[PDB]
């Protein structure tokens, strides 16, 4: 059916395992996936993987960026970039960091600099929305 | 034992005769009882040095590396009086000093021309706990030959020496951790040869007076049976500690039984 | 020889033997670290190669812009690694000399540009430095991707010549297809697939570059440490053999010097 091979440059999750539903939680718009699905290739967001492996398990965790690729025969490659868990995160660092991003966004002048501070502040705000 | 001490403070004329004096006492034991005698010479190099200094004092032009011309002849006289006869079996065990850690020096050249076993004692397997560290891998006996000691004895001895050589190689590999337990055969031969190295120890009767480990005499047939039953995989289900300082193999069985508490 | 000469030679080779055992143990420790790091990065890369194998898009012909990515070590002393990499690189360069033109290349490490100061000293476009000192990570592979993309260059085909790791003793020098422009991708198989718009697929393509470069760097560093441990093991063995031979000739030279001096003194005292 589907093989949800999750990976990240630190470690690998479920590589070669029968999974029933993966909330693939991306930039174009966070969408679930089941076994039979249309094949797709999409990049990720600072966003929120919710995996469900055949038994109603709800394991959610946070992903910086990466890439999802599914084929006809459902081989779900979710190659993330930094995949952290809810047992790994804190709150006040993200709060102070989004305040710093707000201040530097009020201080930005160049378009590349404003784009970097916007992706910084939206990573922080979707991060805190994941936190709370 | 009869002691003949020719001390260093004596002139070399009185030190090149110590081997001759102790050999004369042992030749009394050989030729008037027909006995199995042991001449233990603590040092063959000081015998050669004493003969060298005698022939230096007598005005003879010295030989090669500093020795006497008569080196092989003097070693011939003594080292061929210590041979066996039809009646007795004098046998020299002799502590030997090699100069400059060299084998091609003339005093070890003549000595190894007369030697037979060369058992190594060392500290490496002594710091492995085995007392004393008689190295077998560096001890090349001439009598180790199945035409002389038998096919079973030589088969067991080749098995033991080969399995310890393979353990030394696989010990290097398991120390560098390349395949980390390389195979089941690796772990099997490491367990076997670790048991064998623990089994090469023997409690000695001269160490009985201050250590309670009683000293056993182990005859040849029991050594053959013990190492054959260890190499045959018969006692694989025993711990390695059940072989350290035990005489025969059935007492190693009883030690494994008394350890299982 | 003289006696002090062989004493100097034995001192030198005993030091080289001890330092080569030190390099063997350092290569063993970094090999164990690279091997335990190799387990997640292998699955990551074979997943990327598996999605490009199921989406088995071919290569369009009759175009120019090719790219060879040499990924190997910066500091050598590790065997026949860079020889095989340079051989494969110039073989693909001679194969891409005919009917291809833009064989402008990128490479990492000092050894790749040092083995390329002569044959393709014009065509090496960017070079990297300090690989193989620290273990390879993802953010430095991001630096490689930024110096490939933001330093503006466009390419349609080529290869990422990476040192492939296979075992403790062996290795492999072989390529991976680097599908490069979206037109190579969006030809038929992406038209079968879904959500294959140009920006999403080209951001996917840049991330595929960072993916295969991460896989290549950790594979090459693991092969580096394995072959370096092998080379220092063999060099310690050859140095120990030559220490044994030079100790034998030192001893026979020592005995000859003692016998010569002795014959001179005895000849003097006899001719007196």
């Amino acid at each position: 059916q589907m093989s949800f091979t999750f990976a990240s440059p630190t470690q690998v999750f479920f590589n070669g395992a029968n999974v029933r539903q993966v909330d693939v939680p991306t930039q174009t718009g966070a969408f679930g996936i089941l076994a039979a699905h249309v094949p797709t290739l999409q990049v990720l967001r600072p966003g929120l993987v919710v995996v469900h492996a055949e038994d109603g398990t709800t394991s959610k965790y946070f992903v910086s960026s990466g890439s999802v690729t599914v084929n006809a025969d459902s081989s779900v490659q979710l190659l993330a970039e930094e995949a952290v868990t809810l047992d790994m995160l804190d709150l006040g660092a993200a709060k102070a960091n989004l305040e710093k991003a707000q201040s530097e966004l009020l201080g930005a002048a160049d378009e590349a600099t404003r784009a970097e501070i916007q992706i910084r502040i939206e990573a922080n705000e979707a991060l805190v929305k994941a936190l709370e | 034992v009869a002691l003949v001490y020719g001390q260093m403070n004596e002139p070399p004329g009185a030190r090149a005769r110590v081997a001759l004096t102790g050999l004369t006492v042992a030749e009394y034991f050989r030729d008037q009882e027909g006995q199995d005698v042991l001449l233990f010479i603590d040092n063959i190099f000081r015998f050669t040095q004493a003969g060298s200094e005698v022939s230096a004092l007598l005005g003879r032009i010295p030989s090669a590396v500093g020795y006497q011309p008569t080196l092989a002849t003097d070693m011939g006289t003594m080292q061929e009086r210590i041979t066996t006869t039809k009646k007795g079996s004098i046998t020299s065990v002799q502590a030997i000093y090699v100069p400059a850690d060299d084998l091609t020096d003339p005093a070890p050249a003549t000595t190894f021309a007369h030697l037979d076993a060369t058992t190594v004692l060392s500290r490496a397997i002594a710091e492995l706990g085995i007392y004393p560290a008689v190295d077998p891998l560096d001890s090349t006996s001439r009598i180790m030959d199945p035409n002389i000691v038998g096919s079973e004895h030589y088969d067991v001895a080749r098995g033991v020496q080969k399995i310890l050589q393979d353990y030394k190689s696989l010990q290097d590999i398991i120390a560098i951790l390349g395949m980390d337990e390389l195979s089941e055969e690796d772990k099997l031969t490491v367990s076997r040869a670790r048991k064998i190295q623990r089994f090469l120890s023997q409690p000695f009767q001269v160490a009985e007076v201050f250590t309670g480990h009683l000293g056993k005499l182990v005859p040849l047939k029991e050594t053959i049976k013990g190492f054959q039953q260890i190499l045959a995989g018969e006692f694989d289900h025993l711990p390695e500690q059940a072989f350290y300082m035990v005489g025969p193999i059935e007492e190693a069985v009883a030690k494994a039984d008394k350890l299982a508490e | 020889a003289t006696l002090k000469d062989i004493t100097r030679r034995l001192k030198s080779i005993k030091n080289i033997q001890k330092i080569t055992k030190s390099m063997k143990m350092v290569a063993a420790a970094k090999y164990a670290r690279a091997e335990r790091e190799l387990k997640p990065a292998r699955v990551y890369g074979v997943g990327s190669l598996a999605l490009y194998e199921k989406a088995d898009i071919k290569t369009p012909e009759d175009k120019k812009k090719h790219l060879i990515i040499g990924v190997s070590s910066d500091r050598g002393l590790c065997g026949a690694i860079h020889s095989s990499v340079a051989k494969q690189m110039k073989s693909e360069a001679a194969n891409l000399a005919a009917a291809g033109k833009e064989v402008k290349i990128i490479g990492v490490g000092d050894k790749i540009r040092s083995i390329l100061h002569r044959t393709h000293s014009d065509q090496f476009l960017v070079t990297f430095k300090e690989v193989g000192r620290r273990p390879p990570t993802f953010g430095d592979a991001s630096v490689i991707a930024l110096e490939l993309l933001n330093s503006g260059y466009e390419f349609d085909e080529g290869s990422i010549i990476f040192n492939r790791f296979r075992s403790v003793i062996s290795y492999k020098t072989e390529e991976k297809p680097i599908f490069s422009l979206d037109t190579i991708s969006s030809a038929e198989s992406m038209s079968i697939y879904d959500d294959i718009d140009a920006d999403v697929l080209r951001n996917y393509q840049e991330y595929s570059l960072a993916n295969i470069i991460y896989y290549s760097l950790k594979e090459s560093t693991t092969s580096e440490q394995s072959a370096r441990m092998t080379a220092m093991d063999n060099a310690s063995k050859n140095a120990s053999e030559m220490i044994d031979k030079l100790t034998l000739t030192f001893n026979r030279t020592r005995q000859a010097v003692i016998t010569k001096e002795l014959i001179e003194i005895i000849s003097g005292a006899a001719a007196l």
